[PDB]
């Protein structure tokens, strides 16, 4: 092939990730961004 | 420097118009026709380009200015159909069966494509989005591709059983396949005879105008089915004597330069704009 | 002739469906492949009572056979007040079809050409020629300023230039602004000078058989679909009928009364 | 489930709303297509179902949403059609004489019909209005329709003689017949194979929408001779290769099915209400 | 009339209500018995239509309001039991080992149900919860499942190999099969005789009435062991004549309309949520 | 984004200049070079194309965007030469007696032609001006002109004998022939193998560059006597060994590169006007 072949998943999630963005809450995602997320956090969020 | 393509042009709603300009447009432009061998057959005739060529000056072309040229019919011009000219009028003669190839031309030559290379040998290939297409000309285009999953397997075909390979357009001189937008695919395309480019479809090559001469509206330039639009530079006239075709065309050649237009021309005559 | 001026105020008017039933005609025309199908005879005045329940009275319905396109293409009366034209559709048949649709439901003006005497131009866009006959076979040969024949030879009638042959209607354009010399077949077919004035608004033409090949207009450029040319998708004459005459009201009410005031008398089916 | 039927909704119009419904009686949206048989012959195929379904994957519906539901041509599919699914596309290969039997049966899955019962021995019958029609659906079915009068007269026919009647419809499979509105009918219509049923026709219907393979636009689903409009629903395309038809619809499903709406569905795969 | 949208009503509390409606649900609807043919046979008559027809316009159905429909026995009309009517009465004489198929009869019947199709040779399967069951109905249904872990992998069973399949159901003209909730699975039935169908609960079906006419309570139609109400539209009578049973249905016809009520689906107020 | 108008831009004489952009022209574009088989011939190697790619890597061209074409020789090299790639380099080993075929074939090349068609059979052509050339391409040319007088006829020739035209290229792969300005001509030139083109002369063609291997200064690409200039585009180089040659192509080719430029005419830029 001409090059790697998972781009077109990336823009799947581009897709469902730029009408996402609609529904986030704000005034208790204001104190998520004051709490430190770091290496074992950040992931751990994983569905499954 | 640009020729100014970010800078906007602020006008006015009060100017007056500039007068005509139907005369200079004659005086500079080049018509040009794009007519089957079946036209000549049917005249029976060979000072018939003169006097059509008089006619057209008696319409108001100066003499050096239409320029006839003949095509054995609408398959065979596809095979690389280079429009050598300036105001492009292509007379095509509806026949049953022909209803696709005679769309995928008018679709060519009617809207700008940018083609790049593809060698079919080497290396898979995707269709990038709704605007790309493979076009694939020659004498003997038979095409059969295997599209190929995550794992670089194909699904429906193995890719070293060439009989199992999904055939999407068999004998055309021209054949323009679309497939589905994001997976690889391993194309089995006769090498020797037909070449095939990964075409980009850009804005409408607004010069040329097809002149369809038979059948009922069939033209669908766009590929994609929910929409089937009516281009002004797509006409339809009914006919049973080539003479009142061409009689048709000349009285009316003013309307249809009307309709076209001239700064959308190329320097090459070759219907698309190859970009290695 | 004159400016009228009215409120936009104005209330609506009742329906005047009512008055135009009792007093205008309807009159069909079809095809003989019409009446060899129905294999009937009382069939005509069965229509009739039919078309009475929908409003108009007993006569006021009036049906004329015609053999066939070409046959019914020369020189077509229209004895009525408002006039339905059945066209089967076939193919090789689409642009007879088509000169016939733009022979009635355009409102030609025009006088005789003496083809044997003179030299005929077209001065404009509307300007065509209509050629009718038994059989029409328009040879052309286009001159010169010198009155010379450009492509044809003023003597010689074979280096003429065929634009309809064994045509029983031909309507022709050539180019604008060039004298023409006319070898046309003076027994059989006649040939007439032809204005295209506004549209006939008495004529209507429902189309029998399949897709959009009709195009009243010669221009390329302009493929209008006018309100009076139908189609419907037929396979049983009775069908085809039986839908016109449950549809009268719409068919009706999308032509109009013919606006033209005419010099030539003719019979009409007025009551 | 609405039963505030009448009562009216506000809504402003400068303000987009972030509350919205979220409905959800489904697993996921559905898509099934109905092909001609003779569309499995060209492929030669049989993992062709599986290939397909694995590029509706690609193309973003879930596995188990896209259904093929085969039919062996457009007049035996007409008789009691059946949209088993939610977001429905029908192929027709269009052929020359097959045309009124094509828009009949595209009429009927497109729009929406309430039928009711009509046992022709008993009763005469009769049809109230423009948005009446009588659909006869059958192995075969032999329409003979004798207008009666105030008197119950018979016009053109024998009440009794039943070759006096007039026959609108023979040997179709679905026969969608228009009669004169405001005068009883004596029917007869071979009772042993072919069932009649009186049925108005409601709004549209839009889980299906009818991709045409072959000629021009001829589609008359409208019965009235005026009114020809082609609605979004009755897509077009040429065709050579049912591969490339395939191909062609996958590429583009997301706008066909964002041309389609699922809310119009029914319990029932019945192309019909039947109202007893 | 705002269909296809929730909108609350404001009711009030102390608005004197209307009068009875019992002359309008007789002079509009149509009453529709179903009996078996065990009926007719002791019955030994054929007048009996006739008479019951008299006897029903007593009370106050117009004649063609009543109208009877014969069934050859419980689990030859349990196969795609199609109740196209309006006020739906059905009888079902009890007897041993016919538990569970007149129980999934009336499961069927008593509820309206949602039915997307399944392609059994081309995907798995799963049930999304509480209300999604899957609906075979046939010739001859021997449904075979086996589940699957994440893995794709068969446990009880392997995946190609048939005879590891786990019955669920053999041999029934009807089974409402519910597996595990949320396991993949793959099903194996005789193609050719039994369809399948993902079918989904919605709310009950006002329309049918079950009158079982023999033994005790055995109609469990909710496939939940825990809950098992006696809905007020499962009836039963003590029998040993079928002149008695069609007597007493006859003369209480009144009260059995009022324990039923209109089908709320096919109602204009559902149009556009699944309406049929 | 404003095409086809020509919009007066304005700029500042203080602003400062910009990051250099060495690094896109090389990681973008793709060079393109074309060569004497007899380069080859010496050469007698065959990884060689390998070996110059490499080399052009070390100078910063990415692998695939470097394309080699070897052409036979100058002569049958400009019989229409098409150089459908984005930085174009034409190597040329002058040589005795081509002086003016290679002079031709570098004006072909190194400006941009505008050419329409010519009917030899039937008009009689002109040249407006000095911008204003005749190219003729075939295997055979041979052009004889034979001008015309005020009133059609000729003036040293006769209208009618071909042997009495004046004879203004011969037997020439590519001839650019100029003739008085507005003089009618009657051209006659062999149309079965060598076609001609009334071409006007544009801005010049930055995107290729030729490379004289051999001897002195000769390219006149000016058909003017007067001036006969020097281009940047056109350099000279001394050799003796063709491996030499590649490698100060190899690297000094950023150097050629800074001479040559992208093509005006390739960018959406020069949309509206004459793009290629
Ligand atoms: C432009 O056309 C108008 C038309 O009336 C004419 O009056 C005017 O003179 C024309 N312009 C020039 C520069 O002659
Ligand atoms: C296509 O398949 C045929 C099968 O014989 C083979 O000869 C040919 O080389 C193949 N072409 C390509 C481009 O793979
Ligand atoms: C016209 O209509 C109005 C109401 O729509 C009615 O009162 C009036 O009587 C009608 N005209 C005639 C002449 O009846
Ligand atoms: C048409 O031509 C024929 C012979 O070419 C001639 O006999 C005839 O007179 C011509 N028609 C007219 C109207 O002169
Ligand atoms: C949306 O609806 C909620 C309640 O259903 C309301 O509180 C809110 O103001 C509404 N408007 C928005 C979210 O813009
Ligand atoms: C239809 O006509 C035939 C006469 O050929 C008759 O036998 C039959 O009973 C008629 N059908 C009905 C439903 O009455
Ligand atoms: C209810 O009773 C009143 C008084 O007897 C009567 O006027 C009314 O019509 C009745 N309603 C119906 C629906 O019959
Ligand atoms: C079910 O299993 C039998 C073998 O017992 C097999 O022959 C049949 O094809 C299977 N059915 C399906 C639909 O695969
Ligand atoms: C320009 O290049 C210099 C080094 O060559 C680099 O530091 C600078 O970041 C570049 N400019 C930009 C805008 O990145
Ligand atoms: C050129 O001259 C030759 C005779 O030498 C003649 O046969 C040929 O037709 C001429 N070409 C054209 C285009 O007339
Ligand atoms: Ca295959
Ligand atoms: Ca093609
Ligand atoms: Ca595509
Ligand atoms: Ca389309
Ligand atoms: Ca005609
Ligand atoms: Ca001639
Ligand atoms: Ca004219
Ligand atoms: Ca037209
Ligand atoms: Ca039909
Ligand atoms: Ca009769
Ligand atoms: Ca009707
Ligand atoms: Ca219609
Ligand atoms: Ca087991
Ligand atoms: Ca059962
Ligand atoms: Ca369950
Ligand atoms: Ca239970
Ligand atoms: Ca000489
Ligand atoms: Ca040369
Ligand atoms: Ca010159
Ligand atoms: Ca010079």
């Amino acid at each position: 092939t001409v090059r790697q072949d998972l781009e077109r998943q990336l823009t799947n999630l581009r897709e469902e990730f730029n009408s996402l963005s609609q529904e986030i809450a704000m005034a208790q995602l204001i104190d998520l961004a004051l709490l430190p997320l770091d290496m074992f956090s950040m992931f751990s969020g994983i569905k499954s | 420097q640009n020729y100014g393509l970010n800078i906007p042009i602020t006008g006015s709603m009060d100017t007056v118009y500039s007068n005509s300009t139907r005369e200079e447009v004659f005086l500079t432009s080049t018509l040009c026709l794009y007519y089957p061998t079946e036209a000549s057959t049917q005249i029976s005739d060979g000072e018939w380009k003169d006097s059509l060529s008089q006619m057209f000056l008696i319409k108001g072309w100066p003499t050096g200015s239409v320029y006839f040229k003949e095509y054995s019919n609408i398959v065979d011009f596809s095979v690389d159909p280079q429009l050598y000219c300036d105001y492009n009028l292509v007379l095509m003669k509806y026949d049953q069966s022909l209803e696709l190839d005679m769309s995928e031309l008018a679709d060519l030559i009617l809207n700008e494509w940018l083609c790049n290379p593809m060698d079919i040998t080497l290396y898979y290939y995707q269709q990038s989005g709704e605007s790309n297409k493979w076009i694939s000309m020659g004498s003997s285009c038979t095409v059969k591709v295997c599209p190929l999953n995550t794992q670089t397997l194909g699904i429906g075909c193995q890719t070293t059983n060439v009989d199992s390979f999904e055939t999407v357009a068999e004998n055309e001189k021209l054949a323009i396949v679309d497939v589905v937008d994001g997976i690889n695919h391993k194309i089995n395309l006769t090498t020797t005879t037909c070449t095939i480019r990964n075409c980009k479809k850009l804005g409408p090559r607004e010069n040329v105008a097809v002149i369809q001469v038979g059948g009922a509206n069939i033209l669908d330039i766009t590929a994609d089915p929910t929409t089937n639009p009516q281009i002004e530079r797509m006409m339809r006239v009914n006919w049973k004597r080539w003479w009142q075709v061409f009689y048709t065309i000349v009285d009316y050649i003013n309307q249809i330069v009307q309709v076209m237009s001239k700064r959308s021309r190329s320097l090459n005559s070759a219907a698309f704009y190859y970009r290695v």
